[PDB]
């Protein structure tokens, strides 16, 4: 079981960072629980309540991380980012079969998002020997349309 | 100018594969929670409290202990607080760990043996680099994962691969700029073995309540399709260090699970040597395969009587029949007329003195007892009785199941296979026989044929129900009313198919109380090879 | 919701530049809230009430910054400036597709401006690896004239 509740941004946190936003408070959330953020049927980032302030850390922020699955065999990884602020799936098993263009969806195993929400598509693949990474394309980054109409993802803990 | 920065590129330890590309040994991607080295005692405590929350199944203090310990990483910085975390366990934790600034969670490899105790004595296991291991091969340091036993050890260099490195320009923020140098790591580190996973599972099934060892071998090139040693043990219990509880269980198991019985265990061969002994007679004396002599229940020579295995005795008998019926006196009699120097030469030529050359560590050589050997060990003379008891494979005579196997495939083939496990180990056949000896081989084969197929044969009542024609020799080695540990050990070796030999099989059941009793196990393996199309 | 309230520039604050102006006071504003400034249907800078004074920090000023969106895909950045005192959109992800000539509008996400107010057009684009910047043309440059019909942008 799971809830989507609407929310909206009041401002960016810094004016030197597009990946961090202040969100309008939402009645009885838990503090420090990590919530998912969804816009146009897509994952845009996560949200945490800290000292009474609801903060959104968007895709490619240092603090934005969550569990995703790739392709029809649901290959698992974790969302991070890199020095060029590209959205990356990290920590994939080296034996896994991934193809350029494979859909990437939330895995729904992290208690942040439910399963099956769209994230992006695999554009390239790095070998790091003990694991592989996948750089995404068609994922939310810098796009202003999806910062409106935003829903908070509350997965019952 | 500024300054530069180095980063090693450490390849994942190579996979071990079955004949048909099944996984025997592989790696599992797991996690590890790390804290930076050189931290204040006050802060360190507060971070361990945080890590306590995420792993409530560990104690606040067992995590102190882990901090300063003989573990660590390959890096100039980071210390492993919790290790071996399953991927699924990390699934709800990864994001929460990311929220805390000074806490890192990193991917690690843990070795994994899918089949557990299958072929445990072939594959062997990897462990933490001992301080002596780092000395042995300086390059063991970048992984801290080295083979301890068996194939993991024998082929460590291969499986581990070569490190590469990457040197980079950096700024004060210690971020990466240009790559200045790259050397890539090795990649094809995998290893394919000749075992067949199905055939080994059969082998395990056959030794289900038994101790001993079993071997199947392609007699034309030396590939081992089976190599069981029983009890086997579960390789996964060693991977993260062995527990005090499981080490006791293995050490104090009286049946001795850590023992490799096909390569690192010695047993008296018994009657299995007889075609090697016979071959020496024909070579050194003025006699033939058809030389027939009277074979009573026993003989007397001086002060003592050398007894045949069954009371009744065995009438008149030649070489063919002495092999067939595992007759003792034929060999007692001609043993009187052969010098131990010449007999032992023939036995050592057919592969009983030395290592077969198997690609594992520490293969045992046997003892082919002779004159000079008894003098060096016991300082006692070589009485005629020694020649005689040796001519039936007992007394001071010891061999490995490997030796018997190689020996059996020499008889059947006419050339000597080096047994091996690594398919990419091109081991040429060896030709330690002269013209005369090779011709006499057929005689010997016909005898082995008769053991399994003639109604008088020792192994007739037991080796029926076989889809192919078999040729064998039984044996028994001294240590129904008899208590288990006092019982004689049991041998049976064999080649197949008789009409054109290709494979050899060699079976040994500890306290198997008689060699003929093992025909039911031989058929089952030879049928499994039929079932699976090897024949 | 959003409001425009009129005011006008009375004088320049600094004697060293034209980037900073005094505005005619406006009743009941909140102190230290950052408001947007608009003139001929264009973004000219921002305004803050501090210690009873309504101060305008125009496009080129060190303190003037706000959120804008570029082109049809509404790529996000922030208004700043550079070593040559050019009006710049800064903080753009390097993987974004923006082109010379793209319209630049206020994003309306910053609580300063509403969306869609005109800022300028992209004239060039510098790639800095970690981010890119876009130098603007046809934007309001903070010049010699004291404007009479400026409106303050109050987002609630």
């Amino acid at each position: 079981k799971m809830t989507y509740t609407p929310t909206f941004m009041t401002s960016f946190i810094s004016l030197e960072d597009t990946h961090s936003v202040s969100l309008n408070p939402i009645v009885n959330l838990e503090e420090n629980k990590i919530y998912g953020l969804v816009s146009h049927n897509q994952a845009i980032g996560i949200a945490v309540l800290e000292k009474g302030r609801l903060n959104g850390f968007l895709n490619a922020h240092k603090r934005c991380a969550y569990s995703v699955m790739i392709g029809q065999n649901q290959v698992l990884g974790f969302i991070g980012t890199n020095f060029k602020q590209e959205l990356v799936v990290d920590f994939i098993v080296p034996s896994a079969e991934i193809n350029i263009g494979d859909q990437v969806l939330t895995s729904g195993l992290d208690g942040i998002f439910g399963a099956g929400v769209f994230v992006g598509e695999v554009s390239s693949i790095e070998d790091h020997y003990t694991y592989k990474s996948a750089v995404l394309k068609n994922a939310f980054l810098s796009g202003a349309k999806l910062l409106r109409h935003v829903f908070l993802s509350d997965v019952k803990n | 100018r500024n300054m530069t920065k180095k980063e090693f590129l450490v390849p994942t330890r190579g996979n071990i594969t079955d004949r048909n590309d099944e996984f025997l040994a592989t790696n599992e991607l797991v996690f590890g929670v790390f804290l930076p080295s050189g931290l204040k005692q006050k802060d360190l405590l507060e971070k361990i409290e945080i890590i306590q929350k995420f792993f409530p199944n560990f104690s606040k203090e067992t995590l102190l202990n882990n901090y300063q310990k003989e573990n660590s990483l390959y890096n100039h910085n980071l210390i492993k607080v919790v290790g071996f975390i399953p991927y699924a366990t990390m699934q709800p934790l990864y994001a929460k760990l990311i929220q805390t600034q000074g806490i890192f969670a990193l991917p690690l490899d843990k070795r994994y043996y899918p089949n557990n105790a299958l072929a445990s004595h072939v594959l062997g296991y990897v462990g933490v680099a001992s301080l002596q291991d780092l000395k042995d091969d300086e390059e063991n340091q970048y992984s801290q994962i080295v083979g301890k036993t068996g194939i993991e050890k024998e082929y460590n260099k291969l499986l581990q691969g070569k490190v590469g490195y990457k040197i980079m320009r950096v700024n004060a923020l210690n971020q990466e700029l240009a790559t200045l140098e790259v050397v890539l790591p090795s990649t094809n580190n995998h290893l394919q073995l000749s075992l067949d996973k199905r055939l080994q599972k059969e082998a395990d099934k056959l030794f289900e309540n038994k101790r001993g060892a079993i071997l199947v071998m392609d007699a034309e090139n030396g590939e081992l399709l089976v190599a069981g040693s029983y009890p086997e043990y579960n390789l996964n219990d060693f991977v993260g260090g062995i527990s005090q509880d499981k080490w006791q269980k293995l050490q104090d198991d009286i049946y001795n699970p850590l023992l490799n019985r096909f390569a690192n265990a010695l047993y008296p061969p018994g009657s299995v040597v007889k075609m090697g002994v016979g071959l020496s007679f024909l070579e050194n004396l003025h006699i033939t395969e058809n030389t027939t002599i009277p074979t009573p229940p026993f003989i007397e020579v001086g002060k003592h009587k050398f007894r045949d295995w069954k009371k009744t005795g065995h009438g008149n008998s030649n070489l063919y029949k002495a092999i067939r019926e595992s007759v003792d006196v034929y060999f007692y009699k001609f043993g009187l007329e052969i010098s131990i120097e010449k007999l032992s030469k023939t036995l050592r030529e057919v592969g009983f003195g030395e290592k077969t050359g198997v690609d594992l560590p520490n293969e045992f050589v046997g003892i082919v007892p002779d004159n000079l050997w008894k003098l060096k060990r016991f300082n006692q003379d070589w009485r005629v009785g020694d020649t005689l008891i040796t001519a039936i494979g007992q007394g001071s005579f010891l061999a490995t199941p490997l030796q018997v196997l190689a020996y059996t495939g020499l008889i059947a083939t006419g050339k000597l296979a080096t047994p091996h496990f690594a398919i990419n180990n091109k081991q040429p056949l060896k030709d330690p026989l002269n013209s005369f000896q090779k011709k006499k081989l057929q005689a010997l084969r016909v005898g082995m044929y008769e053991v399994c197929n003639h109604k008088d044969g020792t192994a007739y009542h037991s080796t029926r129900g076989s889809k192919i024609t078999l040729a064998c020799k039984t044996g028994t080695a001294q240590v129904k009313d008899m208590e288990y540990f006092h019982r004689s050990h049991a041998w049976i070796t064999a080649f197949l198919p008789y009409e054109k030999p290709k494979y050899a099989i060699t079976i040994l059941v500890e306290h198997g109380e008689g060699g003929s009793k093992l025909g039911g196990l031989l058929v089952k393996m030879s049928n499994k090879l039929y079932e699976l199309g090897y024949l």
